[PDB]
């Protein structure tokens, strides 16, 4: 199959900004015909994609002389001059020269703000929870800005990568900002074993990263 | 030469010999080049003038005439009329063949030794002519009964033999074609290495050379990405190996199932 | 304008055939160079074409899917179909037809239908507190939670305070853990807002007929 390689995968921008995305083909999308059938499209959050550009530089019906498309071969190129709101969501190229028909992973093109530390909060598992013999550690990473975040849980100051379930939230219409929810699943017993539960996040907005704790003995 | 004249216009070959009436000679035809042990030969004590006619298939550049008196101890005279004859040459090489001793030696039989030039030719599957492969390979001296020794590293279906003489074409022998035959759908591909870490990939497609990655609708430079990573993959086969230059035969049955969406 | 609608059943069982119809407007498939392509998606992920019809019948499939596919038409009533036989987890996926012309493929997509294949049985989720480690607050803002586990199908529609706390919300995109579904959601509110007043998340998983509402309490001693 002819894979799609789509650069880069994340396209923070400043509304007014010029966007520029790439997609290169693993092997030519000339046709025998002598066309190049390279398409651009852009999908919205709960809608379907619409055409932009086809034939790698063909404006589709309607669409703003502000895209606009380029290259040849393997090689290829969307420009978005003046990015609005509108504009955001996200990119994909296809290839219909060859079967199967083939699509890019897609470029997300979203909002650009300034540094935000996430505001980090731990939750103990609930009484009723245990009762059921389940154990789930929750800790809300919330209103961060950029979006690259890593977390790691500690138990008893070891870390532990099993039974780590992870969330996102679409960055926010209103603030540009992201949030994440991190839950750490053991059975009752293993929560019993260990004292200690820490939700550390690691983001470019310290150099040390945000340490969110609790002791299983409380008050 | 006073004494021997040809016609060739009485559809035959006629060697007239302008001896006097009284004239007793001894007279052999001969074939120019080392033969081995004994063989019966062509003689004949005569009583001139004579005409020996022979035929225009037996017409070969070193077939040579020796007369003498017979007389004790008379000496030899020799003439070779066809060493430029277009006639001769035509049959000689007719007459002449290649072989293969080990892949790397081949032996040439020809009836007359003249000075010729051998390469490795590339014949593609769809009947198109055989390209030879100058460059990045030359055209080597090869001399009859005397062996060729190429450093060829693997028998290739799609691989001729070519044999030139006088710049000419005389010879194409196709030695891997009922070894390892028919014609395999691989392409070739010829790295043309030189000063600064060079090495130019080309595709040797019918329609000439198409170096890669190239941005055509020809078959080789739309799967460039692909035939560049099968040989860096080792998936192609070296044919030759030189410290400027590489061949290299990519088979492309892979590609076979495929196919481009209809427009 | 050019309209088409993908219908077909929500949740389907491992090895059991998916029926798609593509119901479209604004075009015919009678129209010399037209053509339709089903194409699907995995929520959030990216796009997978599955096959093609033109007006002349000739149908193009994905070659690795292509046993299980089937494409057809019905120029009269204005449909194309997709049959997906022995279908299996891999295929949940929003489904989408495209009008596709020889000159624009893609050109005009529907809304899509969403496909949920799994053998999961109808689970009501379990709907737990996440108040914060017992001891009085001392910042301005305090953060509770809802979480929401072990549920299928989706969706759940959560809430807090019925409604009436929206704003300091941030509800999560469920995730699979197995077989089965769970979300989150965080609410700020100021320190002299909680536990002085009453905060509660409501949880409806219309699919189980279950309606939760989990008052947040602060946590007492162990
Ligand atoms: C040719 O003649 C000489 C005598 O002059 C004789 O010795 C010789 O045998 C003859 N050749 C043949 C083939 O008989």
């Amino acid at each position: 199959d002819v894979v799609m390689t789509q650069t880069p995968l994340s396209l923070p921008v400043s509304l007014g900004d010029q966007a520029s995305i790439s997609c290169r083909s693993s092997q030519s999308l000339v046709h025998s015909n002598g066309n190049t059938y390279l398409h651009w499209y852009l999908q919205k959050p709960g809608q379907s994609p619409k055409l932009l550009i086809y034939k790698v530089s063909n404006r589709f019906s309607g669409v703003p002389d502000r895209f606009s498309g380029s290259g040849s071969g393997t090689d290829f190129t969307l420009k978005i001059s003046r990015v609005e709101a509108e504009d955001l969501g996200i990119y994909f190229c296809s290839q219909n020269t060859h079967v199967p028909l083939t699509f890019g992973a897609g470029t997300k093109l979203e909002l650009k703000r300034a540094d935000a530390a996430p505001t980090v909060s731990i939750f103990p598992p609930s009484s009723e929870q245990l009762t059921s013999g389940g154990a789930s550690v929750v800790c809300f990473l919330n209103n961060f800005y950029p979006k690259d975040i890593n977390v790691k849980w500690k138990i008893d100051g070891s870390e532990r990568q099993n039974g780590v379930l992870n969330s996102w939230t679409d960055q926010d219409s209103k603030d540009s900002t992201y949030s994440m929810s991190s839950t750490l699943t053991l059975t009752k017993d293993e929560y019993e074993r260990h004292n200690s539960y820490t939700c550390e996040a690691t983001h470019k907005t310290s150099t040390s990263p945000i340490v969110k704790s609790f002791n299983r003995n409380e008050c | 030469l006073p004494w021997l004249n040809v016609s060739a216009d009485g559809d035959n070959v006629h060697l007239v010999l302008n001896v006097s009436e009284e004239q007793h000679f001894g007279l052999s035809l001969y074939w120019n080049q080392v033969q081995g042990p004994p063989k019966p030969r062509w003689h004949k004590n005569l009583t001139g003038p004579q005409i020996i006619t022979l035929q225009h298939t037996d017409l070969v550049p070193c077939l040579c005439i020796q007369v003498w008196p017979l007389e004790p101890d008379s000496v030899r005279t020799n003439i070779c009329p066809f060493r430029e004859d277009p006639r001769a040459h035509q049959n000689l090489w007719q007459a002449a063949r290649l072989r293969l001793l080990t892949l790397q030696s081949w032996l040439l039989d020809a009836p007359c030794s003249l000075p010729a030039e051998a390469a490795l030719c590339w014949r593609a599957p769809g009947g198109d002519p055989c390209q030879p492969l100058v460059p990045p390979l030359s055209w080597e001296q090869v001399t009859v009964d005397k062996v060729l020794e190429f450093p060829l590293l693997k028998g290739h279906p799609n691989l001729c033999v070519q044999v030139q003489s006088s710049e000419k074409l005389q010879l194409q022998e196709c030695l891997w074609a009922d070894s390892l035959g028919p014609l395999k759908d691989d392409v070739l591909l010829l790295e043309t290495r030189g000063p600064q870490d060079q090495r130019s990939l080309c595709a040797l497609e019918p329609s000439g050379c198409t170096s890669l990655p190239s941005k055509a609708s020809t078959r080789a430079a739309r799967l460039g990405e692909y035939l560049l990573q099968d040989l860096q993959s080792g998936q192609c086969l070296q044919l030759w190996d030189d410290d400027l230059g590489a061949l290299w035969a990519c088979p492309m049955d892979k590609y076979i199932h495929k196919r481009e969406f209809r427009h | 304008q050019v309209t088409l609608k993908e219908s077909g059943p929500g949740i389907l069982q491992p090895s059991q055939t998916l029926s798609l119809t593509c119901s479209f407007s604004g075009f015919s498939l009678s129209t010399s160079g037209m053509g339709v392509s089903w194409i699907r998606q995995p929520s959030g992920k990216g796009l997978e074409w599955l096959a093609h019809i033109y007006w002349d019948n000739d149908r193009y499939y994905n070659p690795s899917l292509k046993s299980r596919l089937t494409i057809s038409k019905d120029t009269f009533s204005n449909q194309v179909f997709l049959k997906i036989t022995n279908v299996d987890t891999a295929d949940t996926a929003t489904y989408y037809c495209a009008r596709s012309p020889m000159n624009t493929w893609g050109d005009y997509w529907g809304q899509g239908t969403s496909v949920t294949v799994s053998s999961a049985k109808t689970t009501a989720p379990s709907v737990y507190p996440l108040a914060p480690v017992c001891g009085d607050t001392t910042g301005s803002s305090v953060t509770l939670g809802c979480l929401v586990k072990g549920y299928f199908p989706e969706p759940v529609t959560l809430t807090w305070n019925s409604g009436s706390l929206s704003s300091g919300v941030h509800t999560f995109p469920a995730v699979l853990q197995s077989d089965l579904y769970t979300l989150s959601s965080s609410v700020t509110v100021t320190s002299s807002t909680w536990p002085s007043q009453s905060i509660t998340c409501n949880v409806a998983h219309p699919a189980s007929s279950t309606k939760v509402d989990k008052k947040i309490e602060p946590r007492g001693p162990t």
